Parts: structure tokens; sequence; C-alpha cells
DNA sequence: AATCTGGCCTGTCTTATAAGACAGGCCAGAT
DNA sequence: CGGTTTTTGTCTGGCTTCACACTTGATTTGCATCACTGTG
DNA sequence: CACAGTGATGCAAATCAAGTGTGAAGCCAGACAAAAACCC
């Protein structure tokens, strides 16, 4: 984005407010009023010259039951948390290293007919 | 061996593969028409005479005491010496195989029109199962007549046959069948020499022996280059059959055989491989105890015959073969030739 | 800067223009609706729309606030494909384009439709036969089978010149029943019976078989097939259940002659006149059917096993096919009926009093009489004795009358009488071929002026339908000079139009009882009219179908209840699908055309798929 | 001289535009 | 060339909503592939 | 160098479904000022 003179004015006012009142949460509709009164010929010249530097900056910027692997994975999740993308990498490595997966596939075989019907 | 083109009459359609020709006193006759006999010719038998390279098929009639046999494709056919013909097996127009045996004999020959007698011979004992593509021949031993029947094909048996393969065929068991026409009995002999089933072979019969040439064995799918001699003894007791393999056998299935002179025959036609026709011809010279197979000069086949996939024919008898090859289709379905010797 | 249109502006910009009306609406919300602005704007918009007759937008917005997803089940998609005649390759274009413009996969892709198909095609549902079927395999996953059924094709054998595919007869019937399952349940319910009741059902099946000409041969490697096809089809006609000592009509086909319910069982490229190949291909079909006559099919519908018994009625055959498969002579013969032993001459003298004597059983006897010749007779005497049955039947048909072919051959006879009445043949016996040609020309031109009928080369169903009226006789009368013969024509057509509804309607007893009543009376005057005022054509001869129509119609009606529903017309209308499907719904190659048509012809006949199209009309 | 055959053809027949059945004329070759 | 009328934004802390994280074995889709079609 | 299909096949390719704190995006509030079109 590119910032107008009034907008730099408002930003600097927000900075002053934050340094004067650190624990203080500003209201927006009231702050726009008080900033608008402060804006409404020499104070503003600093912001006016700041705005063209921001314009140059804008120029630069312009240019179904689960798989047997799923059933195994879900149970081994708590142990890995004790030890998402990283968890699943670990889960897949250990599943690949493991008659080991015959019971999970029997559970999936019972669930396959239930999905079909 | 001079090859000659032949034209055919209006009922050219009758002629199909598996047809048979029979010879009675030089007059040739035709049997096994495609489709059931029509009111034009109820018997299904035709006087088959070629005059100046044009063949006219004219209906022949039966005697009052005749059976009206169905048209039969690939039956085993044999000549019996008073001259008569044996028809055993074959496929009917409905694709059934018939076990019945029919005898064809000239009943009357008044004014050069022939009446036939077609009688059914009942057969008891070890009757051969219904077959096509099998040979039957008559041997003479010690003043006795005996019929021999070997090889062929049939459908699966009723226990194993299933509609999904209803038309599947298998070679019969290669048992030699002695068949006495006088009594109507048939005797079966199992031999060690005849291990495989065999169909579409050639059979040549001299005195008490019948030679088995070529043929195709369905299980092996091989057209073996073997020759088998089968000798039958007719003593006062039960006859004995002995088989001998003789090397130097032709390798051909569905070959056609004609007799050029007494004791010499020519074997032409048929297939050496499923896609390879047998263009060569062989000469067989018989000895009382020996058989001679000699390469002879190939005929001047036309480019049609050379490149046809299939050809079929039968022997006309006077050392002349009647050949047929699939023709153009819209025209007439088959093209016919006559090869003389 | 002229004010742009409100829809063009950015969010920030439309906010500034409506911030005056926005603050006005927040008020209305807190005062009236408790500050639910979301609901009050949603309703103000939806109502604004329907105010401008824009119901579609409002209805969709309703469905998207409810948020229910839109999508068709594959089996729904299949029904739209099968029944709107779309090809997969056309359907794929629709599917693709719908998903890309709406972003949503309304239609399912093809692999899933191809999975929905699996239920509706033979081989999917399990069954069993008690007792087991003779010579049939008991596998239940047998879909499309090769129609040659292991026919031997080595070069030594008889030449194989056909391609064929088929379903195994039972496995087909099974998949037929399972299609009808929902319709069968309701048939018990509306008969006040137990849904779960499982007694011995009976399935009466109409069997049909025709030959087609002009089936172009594809290029490419394969058998050099002929340019003809044969079809064997079955229609499920009625299912009754035995509940007490009553036979309760659970189901009866509403449209017995519709392409829709005719089921393809066997497609071959072959010529019906080629007996050798016909029997080779169909004999496995007749054996499977023979087996099912002596077994009961136990099958499981909706969790409850039921039993079915089968009655097979071959009545969708034309006379030429009947005569071929039952060993009778062709139809020039003097043995003119396939229902009786009468002779052509005899049928011209007596006309009406003849009862149905032939049957598949008798012919089979007579062939064996023919072939064996037990009284050592002459061939004239032999043929007399076996009444012309001189070949071996191989298919069992009902001795009946095809209505379509009956309607056709009758109208073509009248078309001839019309000509011979124009030439006054009733008065002048002899006439030159050139004299006859102009009678036909006259009548042809006139049927165009008065009846809007263009001349056609072979006689039509619709032509016959529209020629055999009394308005047409009025037309034809303008051409004939003598009004003594305007009367004869008028009466002949009155008798025929009183008779016709008997042998064409589904239920004559309910639909023209008086015509069924008078049939034996009207058929006697028709026959007598032909015998007197039409001597010139009907002395000593009569047409095959005039005999069938004048002599056997009442008996057949009391034996079977109907003639018109056992007609081959449903089979014929299936041929129209054969042609369409072979072009537009099958892989275009010699080794796939027959199965792809068989399969996709079956789906078009699936009532379960058909129901989805009628779903709007609850 | 005759006759009765029996084959060939054309035509009209079912049914229905390509085939099969059948009748009847046509004439040569036997009784 | 100002005078004047509308688009479009800045400013800010914090409100929601969402897609993206990576892995594993299936399902579900997308798509080119084959040898032919018919209008001549 | 005709051209748009005719349906099944089988191999990419994409989507799925779960585990949950990441930043990114849009949003609200008042007041005012950039830009960007129009009235001699
Ligand atoms: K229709
Ligand atoms: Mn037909
Ligand atoms: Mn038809
Ligand atoms: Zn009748």
């Amino acid at each position: 984005g590119k910032m107008s003179s009034y907008a730099f004015f408002v930003q600097t006012c927000r900075e002053e407010h934050k340094k004067k009142h650190p624990d203080a949460s500003v209201n927006f509709s009231e702050f726009s009023k008080k900033c608008s009164e402060r804006w409404k010929a020499k104070e503003k010249g600093k912001f006016e010259d700041m705005a063209k530097a921001d314009k140059a900056r804008y120029e630069r910027e312009m240019k179904r039951p689960p798989s047997a692997f799923f059933l195994f994975c879900s149970e081994y999740r708590p142990k890995i948390k004790g030890e998402i993308g990283d968890v699943a990498k670990k889960l897949g490595e250990m599943w690949n290293n493991t008659d080991d997966k015959q019971p999970y596939e029997k559970k999936a075989a019972k669930l396959k007919e239930k999905y079909e019907k | 061996v001079s090859l000659q083109m032949v034209t055919v009459g209006h009922n050219i359609a009758l002629i199909q593969p598996g047809f048979s020709l029979m010879n009675f006193d030089g007059q040739v006759f035709f049997f096994g028409q495609k489709g059931w006999p029509k009111r034009s010719c109820p018997t299904g038998v035709f006087h088959f005479d070629i005059k100046q390279n044009h063949l006219k098929l004219k209906p022949a009639i039966f005697s009052k005491d005749s059976c009206y046999l169905p048209p039969l494709r690939y039956p085993a056919t044999c000549s019996y010496k008073k001259h008569q013909y044996i028809i055993h097996g074959g496929k009917t127009p409905n694709n059934e195989l018939s076990d019945k045996i029919y005898i064809m004999s000239v009943a009357c020959k008044n004014n050069k029109k022939v009446t036939f007698r077609c009688t059914e011979k009942d057969l008891v004992g070890d009757v051969p199962e219904p077959r096509y593509g099998h040979s039957i021949d008559v041997v003479y031993s010690r003043g006795k007549s005996m019929g021999v029947l070997f090889g062929g094909r049939s459908y699966m048996p009723s226990t194993q046959r299933t509609t999904e393969k209803w038309n599947s065929v298998a070679d019969c068991l290669p048992h030699v069948f002695l068949i006495d026409f006088e009594f109507g009995c048939a005797t079966s002999y199992i031999l060690p020499e005849l291990q495989d089933g065999l169909s579409f072979h050639v059979s040549i019969a001299r005195n008490d022996t019948v030679y088995i040439l070529g043929g195709h064995s369905l299980a092996s799918n091989i057209r073996p280059a073997n020759l088998y001699r089968i000798r039958v003894d007719l003593p006062l007791g039960t006859p004995a059959v002995n088989c001998t393999v003789l090397p130097g056998g032709i390798s051909v299935s569905s070959a056609i055989l004609t007799q050029t002179n007494n004791d010499e025959f020519v074997i032409v036609g048929g297939y050496q491989l499923e896609n390879q026709k047998r263009m060569v011809c062989s000469l067989v010279s018989l000895g009382d105890n020996t058989i001679e197979i000699s390469e002879m000069e190939t005929p001047d086949w036309t480019s049609d015959i050379k490149h046809s996939k299939i050809w079929f024919g039968s022997n006309m008898g006077n050392g002349t073969i009647f050949l047929g090859i699939p023709g153009d289709n819209k025209s007439e379905a088959f093209y016919f030739y006559t090869l003389r010797c | 800067r002229p004010r742009q249109h409100l829809l063009s502006l950015t969010r920030r910009a439309q906010k500034h223009r409506l911030r005056e009306l926005k603050i006005q609406v927040k008020e209305f919300a807190d005062k009236e609706e408790g500050g639910d602005v979301k609901a009050v704007c949603l309703t103000l918009f939806l109502l604004a729309l329907r105010a401008r007759n824009e119901h579609r937008q409002a209805d969709e917005l309703e469905a998207i606030m409810q948020g229910r997803g839109s999508g068709l089940q594959p089996a729904v998609c299949l029904a739209i494909r099968v029944n709107t005649f779309l090809s997969c390759s056309q359907y794929h274009k629709m599917y693709r384009t719908v998903k890309a413009i709406t972003g949503r996969q309304i239609f399912q892709p093809l692999h899933a439709l191809r999975n929905a198909e699996k239920v509706l095609l033979p081989g999917y549902h399990p069954f069993e036969w008690q007792p087991p079927l003779k010579n049939v395999s008991s596998r239940t996953d047998v879909g499309i089978i090769d129609g040659l059924s292991g026919l031997a094709s080595s070069v030594d054998e008889y030449p194989v010149d056909t391609i064929a595919k088929r379903f195994r007869y039972d496995s087909a019937l099974v998949s037929a029943l399972m299609d009808m399952e929902e319709d069968i349940l309701e048939g018990m319910r509306s008969q006040d019976l137990d849904d779960y009741l499982n007694g011995p059902f009976t399935v009466v099946v109409k069997e049909s078989c025709d030959g087609m000409g002009d089936v172009s041969e594809k290029h490419g490697s394969g058998p050099a097939v002929p340019e003809k096809a044969v079809r064997f089809s079955f229609t499920v006609m009625r299912i009754t259940i035995e509940h007490g000592s009553q036979n309760v009509k659970v189901f009866e086909e509403p449209k017995p002659n519709s392409e829709l319910c005719c089921k393809p069982l066997c497609l071959m490229l072959a010529d019906e006149s080629d007996h050798e190949t016909l029997t080779a291909i169909l004999s496995p079909l007749i054996a499977e059917r023979e087996a099912m006559k002596s077994s009961e099919l136990t099958l499981e519908m909706g969790g409850i096993p039921r039993t079915f018994k089968f009655i097979f009625r071959g009545t969708g055959y034309d006379e030429k096919l009947v005569r071929e498969v039952e060993g009778l002579e062709a139809s020039g013969s003097v043995y003119i009926c396939t229902l009786c032993d009468t002779t052509r001459l005899e049928a011209s003298q007596n006309l009406v009093f003849h009862s149905i004597t032939r049957s598949h059983a008798e012919n089979l006897q007579r062939y064996e009489v023919w072939r064996s010749n037990p009284y050592h007779e002459s061939v004239e005497e032999l043929r007399d004795r076996v009444k012309g049955v001189s070949a071996k039947p191989f298919i069992e048909t009902v001795p009946s009358i095809d209505a379509l072919h009956c309607d056709i051959g009758n109208a073509a006879e009248f078309y001839k009488i019309f000509q011979l009445e124009i030439g006054e043949v009733y008065k002048h016996p002899n006439a030159s071929k050139e004299e006859r040609k102009r009678w036909q020309a006259t009548l042809d031109k006139h049927l165009r002026k008065r009846m809007n009928l263009k001349p056609i080369m072979r006689m039509n169903g619709n032509f016959a339908r529209k020629l055999m009226t009394q308005e047409t006789v009025d037309a034809v009368c303008e051409l004939i000079p003598s009004e003594e013969r305007h009367e004869a024509l008028r009466e002949l057509m009155d008798l025929y139009l009183k008779m016709k509804p008997v042998w064409r309607s589904s239920c004559p007893a309910k639909e023209c009882p008086e015509s069924l009543c008078q049939y034996s009376f009207n058929s006697q005057r028709f026959a007598e009219l032909l015998s007197t005022k039409f001597k010139y054509r009907y002395e000593g001869k009569i047409t095959n179908y005039f005999h069938k129509t004048l002599a056997h119609v009442p008996e057949i009606i009391e034996r079977d209840g109907s003639i018109g529903a056992w007609a081959s017309e449903g089979n014929e209308s299936g041929n129209k699908l054969f042609r369409r499907f072979r072009k537009m719904n099958a892989r275009q190659s010699k080794c796939y055309e027959m199965e792809d048509v068989l399969k996709h012809h079956w789906l078009y006949t699936s009532k379960y798929l058909q129901k989805f199209m009628n779903a709007h009309n609850a």
C-alpha cells in the first residue's frame, strides 16, 4: 500500500498514544474524531514530505471407514505426542518397519461391508 | 494329370464341403446336399454327370422299400462287392451325428433312369459311437468278408457335454472296429500301435489289409507323417487284428484318393498345415506284402487354387477328381474343377 | 464522473453507495426482526426475484442456503444414457462440458456407469436349480458367451462363416426376473398378498426369432460372414403365484409388443435359410431351454428366497421360420397350415371347420416316419402319410398365428383383389400382363389421391393398417363400374373388420366381446362370399393366412386368451434397435460388434433403468 | 401312326421383391 | 484549468474462515489406444 | 493427405481422509484524500 499525508499523521499519532499509554486499548471511532480535529500548515509539512518517500517505496514494491494404516496411526498418535507433519512422518516410518498389520486389516475388512451397505 | 474348370446348373447350391459321390457302373451319383431335401428332389440323391465340362445335378428317386436317409456330411463311405455302397456316421442338416448305417444299391435301371434302394442295417454288439471324418473299408481274408472302421470325431459324451461348449468335438478312441454286414454285429479291438485318435485320414484297402495314411489328431493338433498297416485274419475262430507302423508315411489331412489302375492309386489335395495346403501329389503302388509311396509331378494349379485357404472334393471314380474352392460372393459360392489322371 | 452501474463497482465502492440504505435496513432489523439482517436481506432478495418472474434464481439460491449438493447417482446416469440413446462417446462429451461450466460433477464419469451396468447384466446374481439342469453348467457368473459354443473351425472341418454371441438361457432369465423384482413386489401388494410370500411363481415367457437382411459386412480381418443376421429374443409375459387353489396374476406385461421389453438373447451374423449354421448356433440355446422345463429356479429377492417355474411359448416366429424349424415344407406347398393337416384345395372347399392338429411332438414323430418308411410306401404315399413333415424339427413352437404377418399378408391379398376388381376379372377371364400392369397403376395413383399412400415395394405393417379400412373401399369403389360389386367389396371388408380385432387385441374377451362371439358366424359368411362372388380367385385355392384367419382363430383364442400379444411385432421392433445399436452404440470392428450390441441392447430393455425416466410422473 | 410319358420353361403361387413350390404346355423319346 | 461528480482507498486490533501443512494405500478420474464406421 | 466418433482397456494422475495450530485474506468501524472522469 501507499500512504497519504493524513495517514502518516494518524500513524504517528497512534505511536505517540502507545508510548504515552502502554496498558491502554484505544477506541477507533473516537480516535478518528480526535485525529481529524488535530489535522483540521507547518506541522503537516513533515508528513507531506514523508508521503513521497512512501510513494517511491510503492514503486519498488510494484516492480467411509479408514485405511488400516489410519487405524494404526490414530492409536499411535498419543505416544508420539509424548515423545502434525512431523508426527505423521514418524507414524509412517514405524508402520512401514512393522502378521503385524493383520488385525487392523481384519477390523477394516469388517468395516468394508458396512461401508458398502 | 490335366486340370479342367467346370460350370454348374441351377442347383449348384447343393454342393458343400463333406459331400460324397458314389459310382454305379460308370454313372456317378451325388449325396449329402446342403439343407434338407426340397420338393425338387425328395431323396437328396442326384445323378451327377459332367458333359463337356458342364455338370448337371439331376434328382434320383428311391424304391418303395427304401429309407429316406438324411443328407450326411463327412460320413465314412465304402464300396462293397452285386455292387453296393456303405454309409456310416456323418452330420445331419441339424448338426446331429447318426449312428445308423445305410446301404445304397441300384434297384432298377430302366431307360437309363436309375432307382436306388436305401436300406438301414441294424448293428449290435460293440457299435461305434456316432462319428464323422472316419474311414470304413472291407477286407477279404480266407474267403471271408469283414468291415473295418477306424478313427474320426464326435461330440463330448452326455456326462461331460455342457451347453456352453455344446459343439466341442473330440477324437474317438482309436479302436479298430470289425463289422460283419452279414450278421449285423460289430467287434472292437484295442491295439498298442494305435495310441492317438485320428480323423480325416486316407484309407486304402487291399485283400486282408487296410492302410491308414495321414490324418489329424485333435489332442496333439499334429498331422502325423505316419503310415499304419492293419492286417485282419479270418480263421474259423474269432478274427485277429495286427497293426504295423511302416515309416515313409505322408503327412496330410482331408486328402482325396482315386484309383488310376488296379493296385495303383493317387493321393491329392488336403492340408499339410492348418494354413498350408498340400499341393504335391503322391502315387501309391501296392505289393501283396509291400506298399510304395512315390512323389509324382504336381499339376498345373491355377492361381485360385494356389491361394485359396480351403479346398474340398471327392473322387468321381474313373481316376478323375472333382474339386471345389470358395468362390466370389455377390455370384456362385464355389468354383469347381475336374482333375483327371 | 457520471455514476457507474452499481454492479460494476468494487466491494468498497458499492458499500459507499448503499451505506445510506444499509443503515436504514439495520434499523428495520432490530425493530422488527431482532437484528437478523442476514435473514431479512435473503428474504428481501428472494422476493424481489420472484417479483420479476425470476423463480429459477430464487429457487437455486434457496437450494444453496440449504446447501444440499447436486449430483446424479450412476445408475441414474446409466438410465439417461441408455434410454436417450446417447453413446458413451457422446455422453462423455456432455459429462465433460457440464463439469467444466458448473464446476460440479452432476453426471458421473463413464467408468462408474460401466460399474452400474454390472448389476443389470447376466452373471451377477446367484441362483440355483433344483434339480440341477441337465447338460448345463452351474456357474452363475456367465455373462456373454461365444455363440459358436466351441464349434470346430480347423481347416479340415465344415467352414465357419458366422460370428455370434449370446447369454446363457437361465442366467439371462435370472437377470430378467431381478430386473422385474420391484415390479413383482408391487404386483403382490396390489393383489393383497404378502410381499415376503415366496410360493411357486410361474413365469410365462414369449420366445421370438427373426432373420434380418441387409446387414452390411465390416471391413477388416475376420470370418467372411454373410450380410444377414438372426435374432433370438424372449419377452416376460406374465408371472402368476399359487396362493391357495387360485393362480394370482402378480404381473402381466402392459406393452407385450414393445421394443422395450423384448430381450436380446442371441445375435448372430448368419442366414436363417442356412440350416446347417442355424442349428449349430441355436441348438445350445434349445438345450438350455429344454433343461429348464424340468427344474425350479430358487432365487433370492429382497432377502427372501423364492421359487419360479417356467413356461416357454415360441410365438414370435413368422410362418417361413416356423416351417423351417418344425420340419414342414415351404409355403408354396399344398400343406398350407402349420396348425392342421389340411390341403390347399381342401381349405378352399370347406374354409372354416378345421381344428389344430399339428404340434412339435407330432412332427418329430412324422419325421421319423418319413425317414424310416415303415409301410414301405411310395414317396407320394409316404409324403401324404406324413402330411409333408419331411425334415427333423429342432425347435418347439406354439401352433399359433402371428398377427403382424397375418395383418400384412391379408392386406396384400386385398390389394390384389382391388386390382382384379378394377380390371373386372369377375367378368373377363383373360388379360395380358400389360393389361394387369395398368390396373395396378390405376389403383396405385388412386390410393395416393384419396388415401395419401405412396406405393411401396413390399407390403407394410402400417400400409396394411391404413389400407384395410372402409374409407379405402370407398376410394377403390370410384374405380369399379358395377355397384353389384361395390356391395361385395363393402361386405367383405365389413366382415374382415369385425374379425380383425379378435386376433389383434390383447384381451378380446374384454375389448370386443361381441366380435369374439360372432367370429365363427362372420368367418362363415366371409368364406361364403369368397366362394360365390369371388370364384375367379378363390375357387380351388386360398391363401395360407386366409385359412389360418378363417379356421383357427377362435380355438387359439380359447386356448391362449390372446393372439395379438404373442405376435412377433415386438421382435420385429427390436430389429430396429439392432440396426441403430450396431452403428451408434458398439465398437466398430468385426470381433466386437456382436457382443457390444447384445449387452447394450439388454440395458435398453431393463425395466429398472426404464423406471427412472417415468419418475417425474409419480 | 397314335399314345402316354416325363423333363424343362415360364408364370403365378404362398408371403413377401431372388426363391421354393407347382402346374401346365411343349415336344421329343418310349410303350 | 480549476470546479465537481463519483470510484477507491488508506488508518487499526482483532473477528472468522480457510487452505496448507506432510506422510500411506486406496479409490476415482483423465486420457491416449486400438481398428474400424459412413457420407461419397 | 476427411473426420468425428464406436466402447472397452489399462496406466498415469489426481483426489481422499485424518491428525491442528500456521499465516493470508476479507471485514468492521470514522474521516478524509488520493485518483479519475465529467459540467467552458
Ligand atoms: K415400436
Ligand atoms: Mn422373417
Ligand atoms: Mn422380419
Ligand atoms: Zn389349418
